[PDB]
């Protein structure tokens, strides 16, 4: 799991050398780096099943594809709705994550590490959540600097997907 | 790795006398039933993806606590990992249904296979439940005729039924 | 006639009876009946397409379309299509039938002639039936396209 | 079963003692060690970063990687050394390297993707070229992992690495895996069709016009057959 | 295909020759696999009229697009009853055996109709190929031969 | 690229002796079926533009969505429907080529080497493959054994897309 | 031990993929000869007694020099003469053995693999063996295809011995 | 690797088209023509220890510079790198026989081996002298009639000394 | 072969006397050999265009130059087409028997050809020559005997 504290140890352990100035610098960056993302990380929790129903919405207007067709993959049935809402609850759990954590850590392990596996297999088609993620970038409503942060882990799962 | 033609070898060897008559017309089967082993195994391949997926609707329906939150196949890279191992088995099964003897499943899929699930934690008897939940999907995706000439395509359907059930029992 | 008539017909004027040999010319004829009636019948469905496509092929945009070639005025260019419609038609007859000599006897008598007089590009035609022959061949498969081309093909050597 | 015949080794940057462990540079490689896991975002980048040393970052693909050997890994079952042995003895670098590379150029590259070691000189991929041709590719790596260069320096459980890199060029981006008049006439055919002049009464003339008055035709009504009740739809006058 | 051989030794003046009674009698044999074909056609018929709209309007949007004629609810709903139509006259000329009473009532006139409609009727064409199409997908191999047939003979028919 | 006789050699040559008679009689099972193969070659050949267009229609009859929804990733556009038989077209080749070669050789590199890269880019699902070829496994009209081994490669590929 | 099966698996194994068409064509093809090789298995069994006792006199006809030289090498002594049987007594099991496998396998490991070296130390002159084969060659009167597989393998050992 | 089943691929891939019915009726002789192939390089390989050391006495028969003192086939070494040698070339050539096309020859036996020649100091044209002295007992040992039925191997034939042909000349 | 001995005794008006059937019947023996060296000649084409062009272009360097024909990429691939046709029609004499299937389509109005297309004769007849050194290398000695017979017919007739 990534850290820009724990890439200031792992850097600092392949080379056998001590902890000099140029890792405590990493350290201190995400310090005063942390504090602004935890207002980004307030401002999703408070606003968690607003934004998860209005994204999952989101992903129906756009595609009326899913809610019709019969089958296993789509949401045509209620199990199928019950488990949007597993996703992109899931979701929202580890961009809040992320921004806790100060890096790419966690998104990276628990979500998009064999992404692009699972997606080949089942038939999900990642444009439905790439979109489902444009949703709760436009309406998370924070402002300020917590704002861009918050959109930065974001688009970086729209990467991965894409 | 061995054979039906080389276990017979070294069942002879470790004897160390020539083979009969009466062994070798036992073996002229095999050269009979390699019409009806080389396709089964090319019946199961070809619906490899399709028996897997669906099996991974079968112990995930019976067992829900799998996605719950703090399951063991819970997060993303467990159940890819899942899925990695889901179909492992059904190449060391397809092994085993082409060489017509089960040492060499015996020595690449479960040789210690057991040891790894009281390692990590992962649950060894959920996995033979959901690896038998293969063989009826694997043996009426084999069985069935639809265009391939009639033929008794059941004496070594209880070998592929053999292979899956020695496979379910030696994980839990 | 027929490829019964004609069999009837050979061993008529030596006064012979049907022997093995005719018997054999029969009942081969009777077991290609059934892709010939089926072949006629998916020629018969897109008949238009066929000669369209023909055209598309090898007719269009040259310079026989353009003014000067014989095929400017928009009654040639309907003449045209008659025309290869009725090669097309009288080779489905010939095909059914089994036996050419409706092609000899209704298309290919005084063709020559008329194409000359008029002042007809042969080869322009030629190209036209072989178009004619691979497009149908295309849709109808090989084993029959094989007795379609064998009977566009007698067109296509009786009007050189 | 002949030995090697003696060659000769030229001067290069690994030869030197290169002395201590405070004194290097950033550049140096990171020498990812099975041993030091920490937690699986280290096996994946010990897993990944044995992947590039081998496959040069573009391949990994899907079908490339032997996903059965990175679980193995984790696992801890086969060491890492048994496990670029696995790599390097698998059909899909078979395909990859060996099937496009000369035996003397695969030589000189398989020394510098596992032992990171470029080729002394000339004699010495002559030297090693017989070994390939009578033992085999995978009596040839067999005996890279075997030797002596490998396992004092590389060790039981360090994934490869270029040594002493500081004034030369990388070897992936360096050295890769490589090594028709008949068209040129035919496009001869094609601009002597173009240079004619197009005849009095052409469609091309006209083609501009269609562009400038554009006009795309409409979009598809959307209204499906299934739903149109048909017998009920028809008005009566 | 009776009303056929009658005519056919009515203009000349000789009998109906027993050939002609030989296709009667076989015609008379294969009459009950005829009825199978047309209830089988006639009770699914919604499908087919559904799936042929289906593959039409998938293949030529032009009928959907305003400039054409099949333009709104009304004028698609005509377009599905002339459909409907024509697979009434294929499950006619399933029973009748022969093309005549199809012909009578969908093929002699109608491209002076359907000029003066305005519609194409290479659509129409693809519609009942696209009625083919599903109808075999309906049938048996021996039966969509024998409905193929009939469609086949549409579909030459109005191009 | 893969060939039951080039395995014959690989295999000998890696263990770096001569052609034993257990190589020479894998190549002897490439001829025993090498006349099996082409049989399915000439029937795929010859129904070209039958099979592509037929099988192009039918991704759009199940999937109603990729014809009208605006973007470069569907054929909404005509040159979305020209690069549908770019495809298709090509996916029909390389069948034909696997069936020639007697192995999966050339269905392995030329198609389904990288196939799981660019689908996560360019947003092609692999959905619309894996059903356009089932189109192809029926209406490919192939009797006797060579519609049996038309039949192994197609469904080899679909596993290599889901 | 090799095996024209086992070929099929081992490459299907280090590549980690499945057993496609590729591999199942190679077991097709030893099929069809496992039923001509067991008429040359047969072919030899019931000529056990008589090919090796015609083999090893044809050894003492053409090398009167082993016959009668005192030595442990040799077999002037009746313990040297029962270690005759002892050797080629084995060298037809595994000939026997090897076209009953349908390859060199067993073969491979267990005459040809350090016969090379025993030969060095003991001195047993390889031309000995390989002019006691020469008779199995001509002697074992088979005839049709399966003298021609018993042939091949005769001289596989030899191109071992020499 | 290549094969002539592949080179048809990669010559019509490079096109880009569909493989033609007179395109596949040149390659069913290759079907028919594999009962013949499949033989001839076993009739090699069964001689192969008898065509390397008959043909040892052949270069050495014609250039006694080898085996003369200071020679470079000189010492025991040298002498048994000769052997080493004289059947690396047989091996490349039998897999070509069997492929039927020299693409494998050509990168594994003949490319860059005249460098090493100019390298070491072995003679290269020497070599290529003893190469076509094989290939009169390669053909001959090949050619001769002794219980096969009787076919017209002739045009396989040809094929056979031309890989000799090839490997000779692009050596000296 | 066939062709000469026929127009030869259809001259006279005698029959084909028995010596022409004797080296008809000869032709029909050596014709095996004949395809087996047709087909070595066809499969290796492009080796053999590849051969000529460089051994003409090291011999005369004039057409490489700007004052030269074959100047540029387009002239230079019609000139390997033109060799390439040239062995064409070896192929076929080569198959013929006799040289007159091979003189009728690249011999008979060559040199008015070459005259008013600018290019010399001489140096084709050096590509010939090249053809000819390649296959000789390509060939056995009696296969490169009878293919050298066709080559130096084209090497004489260009000159
Ligand atoms: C902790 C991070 C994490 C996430 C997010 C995750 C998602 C995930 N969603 C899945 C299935 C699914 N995902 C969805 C979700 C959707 N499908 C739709 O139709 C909608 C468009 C969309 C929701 C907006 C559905 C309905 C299924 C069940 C599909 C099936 O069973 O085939 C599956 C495979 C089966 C499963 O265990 O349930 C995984 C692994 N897994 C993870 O470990
Ligand atoms: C549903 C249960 C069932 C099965 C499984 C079945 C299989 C089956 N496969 C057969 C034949 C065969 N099957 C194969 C298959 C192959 N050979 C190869 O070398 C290829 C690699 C492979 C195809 C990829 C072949 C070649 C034959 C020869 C006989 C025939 O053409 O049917 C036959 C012919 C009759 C017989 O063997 O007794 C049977 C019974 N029949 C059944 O009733
Ligand atoms: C059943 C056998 C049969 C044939 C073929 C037939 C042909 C025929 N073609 C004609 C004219 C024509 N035929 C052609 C056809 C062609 N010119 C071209 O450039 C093309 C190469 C070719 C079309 C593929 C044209 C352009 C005319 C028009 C001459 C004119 O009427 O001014 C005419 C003059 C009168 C008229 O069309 O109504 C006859 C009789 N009659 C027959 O009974
Ligand atoms: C066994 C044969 C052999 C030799 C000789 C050898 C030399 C060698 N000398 C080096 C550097 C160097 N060598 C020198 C040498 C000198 N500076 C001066 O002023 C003097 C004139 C001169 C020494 C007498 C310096 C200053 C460097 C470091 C240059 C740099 O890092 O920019 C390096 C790069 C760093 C390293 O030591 O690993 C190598 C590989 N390697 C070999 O394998
Ligand atoms: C109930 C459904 C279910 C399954 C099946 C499941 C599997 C599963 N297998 C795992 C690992 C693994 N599984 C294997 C399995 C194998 N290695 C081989 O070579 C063989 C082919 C195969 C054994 C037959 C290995 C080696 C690992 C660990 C790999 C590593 O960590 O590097 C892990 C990683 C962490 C952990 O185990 O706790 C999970 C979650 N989880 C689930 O929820
Ligand atoms: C697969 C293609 C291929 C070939 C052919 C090849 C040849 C090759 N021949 C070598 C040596 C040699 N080759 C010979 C050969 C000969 N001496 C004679 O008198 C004869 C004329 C001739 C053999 C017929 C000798 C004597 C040496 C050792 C020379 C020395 O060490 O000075 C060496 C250096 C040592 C070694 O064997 O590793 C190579 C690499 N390598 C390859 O990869
Ligand atoms: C049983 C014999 C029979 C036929 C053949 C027939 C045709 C027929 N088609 C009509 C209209 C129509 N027909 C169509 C046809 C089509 N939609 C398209 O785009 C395609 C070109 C085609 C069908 C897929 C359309 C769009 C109209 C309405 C046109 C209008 O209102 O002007 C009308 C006028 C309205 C009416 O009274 O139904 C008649 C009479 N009527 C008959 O009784
Ligand atoms: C030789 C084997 C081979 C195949 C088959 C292949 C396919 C392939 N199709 C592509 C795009 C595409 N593929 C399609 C095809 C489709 N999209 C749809 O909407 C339909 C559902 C479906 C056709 C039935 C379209 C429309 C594009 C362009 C998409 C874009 O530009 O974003 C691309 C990326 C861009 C390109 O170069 O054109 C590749 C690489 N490449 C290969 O090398
Ligand atoms: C890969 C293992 C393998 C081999 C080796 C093999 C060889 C082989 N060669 C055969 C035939 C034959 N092989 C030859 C070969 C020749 N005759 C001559 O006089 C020429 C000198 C020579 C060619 C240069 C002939 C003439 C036949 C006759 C039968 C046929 O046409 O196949 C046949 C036909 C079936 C049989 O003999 O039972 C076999 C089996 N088959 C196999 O499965
Ligand atoms: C510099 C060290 C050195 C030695 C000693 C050596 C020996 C040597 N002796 C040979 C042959 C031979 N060696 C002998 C010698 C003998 N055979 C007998 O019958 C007698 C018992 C015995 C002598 C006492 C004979 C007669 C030949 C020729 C055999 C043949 O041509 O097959 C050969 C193979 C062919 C050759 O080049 O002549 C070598 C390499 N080579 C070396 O490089
Ligand atoms: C099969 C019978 C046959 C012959 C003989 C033949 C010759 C022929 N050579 C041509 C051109 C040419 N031919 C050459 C010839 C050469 N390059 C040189 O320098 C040498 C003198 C020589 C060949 C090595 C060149 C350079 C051109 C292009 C000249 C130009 O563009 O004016 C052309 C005109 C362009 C074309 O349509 O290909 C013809 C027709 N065509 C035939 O169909």
């Amino acid at each position: 799991v990534k850290t820009p504290i724990t890439e200031a140890i792992a850097a600092a352990d392949t080379q056998g050398r001590f902890l000099g100035n140029t890792e405590l610098q990493s350290a201190r960056g995400r310090y005063e780096r942390a504090a602004a993302s935890l207002e980004a990380a307030r401002g999703l929790t408070s606003n968690a099943q607003r934004l998860i129903d209005g994204a999952t919405q989101a992903v129906y207007q756009k595609f009326p594809y899913t809610t019709q067709t019969p089958g296993p993959q789509f949401a045509a049935d209620s199990r199928g709705k019950s488990k949007c809402a597993r996703d992109v609850g899931h979701y929202l759990r580890i961009i809040t994550y992320s921004l806790v954590a100060g890096g790419t850590g966690p998104l990276d392990e628990y979500l998009i590490a064999g992404l692009a596996e699972i997606n080949s297999t089942f038939d999900l088609s990642p444009s439905w959540y790439v979109e489902a993620l444009k949703h709760i970038k436009a309406n998370h409503g924070l402002s300020g600097q917590a704002a861009n942060e918050a959109n930065t882990y974001i688009d970086y799962a729209i990467n991965a997907l894409s | 790795t061995l054979d039906v033609f080389t276990k017979v070898v070294s069942q002879a060897d470790s004897r160390g006398e020539f083979l009969s008559n009466e062994q070798l017309d036992a073996l002229a089967n095999v050269v009979k039933e390699g019409n009806k082993r080389l396709d089964v195994v090319n019946r199961i391949t070809s619906n490899a993806s399709a028996i897997v997926t669906n099996a991974a609707r079968a112990l995930f329906e019976e067992q829900p606590q799998l996605i719950a939150p703090g399951g063991n196949a819970y997060t993303n890279r467990r159940m890819a990992a899942c899925l990695r191992d889901m179909e492992i088995i059904l190449r060391y099964v397809t092994y085993a249904i082409l060489a017509g003897d089960a040492s060499v499943l015996d020595d690449r899929c479960l040789n210690g296979l057991r040891e790894t699930y009281q390692a990590l934690g992962t649950p060894g008897s959920s996995v033979a439940v959901g690896v038998q939940k293969m063989k009826d999907a694997a043996v009426g995706i084999a069985n069935d005729p639809n265009g391939i000439t009639k033929g008794d395509c059941s004496q070594l359907i209880s070998e592929v039924a053999s292979y899956f059930d020695r496979a379910a029992a030696a994980v839990g | 006639q027929d490829a019964i008539t004609a069999v009837i017909n050979s061993a008529d004027v030596q006064g012979k009876y049907l022997d093995t040999a005719a018997l054999e010319k029969l009942k081969a004829y009777f077991s290609t009946g059934e892709l010939r009636v089926r072949a006629a019948t998916t020629i018969s469905a897109n008949a238009a397409a066929i000669v369209k496509e023909a055209v598309a092929k090898s007719l269009l945009y040259s310079d026989i379309t353009r003014p000067g070639g014989n095929m400017y005025t928009t009654r040639r260019y309907a003449a045209c299509i008659r025309d290869l419609d009725y090669y097309l038609r009288y080779a489905t007859y010939a095909m059914l039938a089994g036996d050419p000599s409706i092609l000899d006897e209704r298309v290919l008598n005084g063709l020559k002639e008329t194409y000359n007089s008029l002042g007809v590009p042969v080869g322009a035609t030629v190209q036209a039936i072989q178009a004619i022959k691979e497009v149908t061949a295309s849709l109808v498969g090989a084993d029959a396209g094989k007795e379609m081309g064998i009977y566009l093909d007698y067109i296509s050597s009786g009007l050189s | 079963a002949l030995p090697l015949l003696q060659y000769k080794p030229s001067s290069q940057n690994h030869r030197v003692t290169s002395f201590g462990a405070a004194d290097q540079n950033e550049d140096t490689p990171y020498i990812y060690r099975i041993e030091d896991v920490s937690s699986y975002t280290d096996i994946q980048n010990i897993i990944w970063a044995s992947y590039r040393q081998v496959f040069s970052e573009h391949e990994i693909l899907k079908f490339n990687r032997q996903k059965t050997l990175e679980s193995q890994v984790k696992n801890g079952s086969i060491s890492v050394r048994d496990f670029i042995r696995g790599l390097a003895k698998s059909e899909a670098f078979y395909r990859l390297v060996v099937s496009v590379n000369n035996n003397y150029r695969l030589v000189d590259i398989t020394l510098k993707r596992l032992l990171g070691r470029s080729s002394y000189n000339k004699d010495e991929q002559i030297a090693w070229s017989i070994v390939i041709g009578t033992k085999g590719f995978s009596g040839f790596v067999d005996a890279l992992i075997d030797s002596e260069e490998y396992t004092k320096n590389f060790g039981e459980n360090i994934v490869p690495y270029q040594r002493k890199r500081m004034e030369g060029r990388p070897h992936n981006l360096v050295t890769p895996r490589y090594g028709d008049w008949r068209f040129t006439l035919d496009k001869f055919y094609s601009r002597k069709s173009q240079e004619k002049q197009l005849r009095e009464g052409d469609p091309r003339k006209f083609a501009d016009l269609a562009a400038s008055v554009g006009n795309q035709g409409n979009y598809a009504q959307r209204i499906s057959a299934f739903d149109i009740d048909y017998l009920n739809a028809v008005p009566n006058r | 295909i009776v009303t056929k051989s009658i005519v056919n030794a009515d203009a000349e003046a000789r009998y109906l020759s027993p050939g002609e009674l030989d296709r009667i009698k076989s015609f008379v044999a294969g009459g009950q696999q005829r009825l199978r074909i047309a209830q089988a056609l006639t009770d699914n018929r919604e499908r087919l009229v559904k799936q042929a709209g289906d593959q039409l309007f998938q293949k030529r949007p032009d009928v959907v697009s305003p400039g054409g004629n099949a333009y709104g609810q009304e004028m698609t709903a005509t377009c599905l009853r002339d459909l409907d139509y024509y697979l009434r006259l294929v499950t006619y000329g399933i029973v009748a055996g022969d093309v005549t009473p199809i012909e009578e009532i969908g093929v002699i006139g109608v491209r002076e109709m359907y000029k003066s409609l305005g519609t194409p009727i290479e659509a129409v064409g693809e519609g009942v190929r696209a009625l083919k199409n599903a109808a075999s997908t309906l049938l048996s191999a021996e039966d969509a031969a024998e409905a193929g047939s009939y469609f086949d003979y549409v579909v030459g028919a109005l191009q």
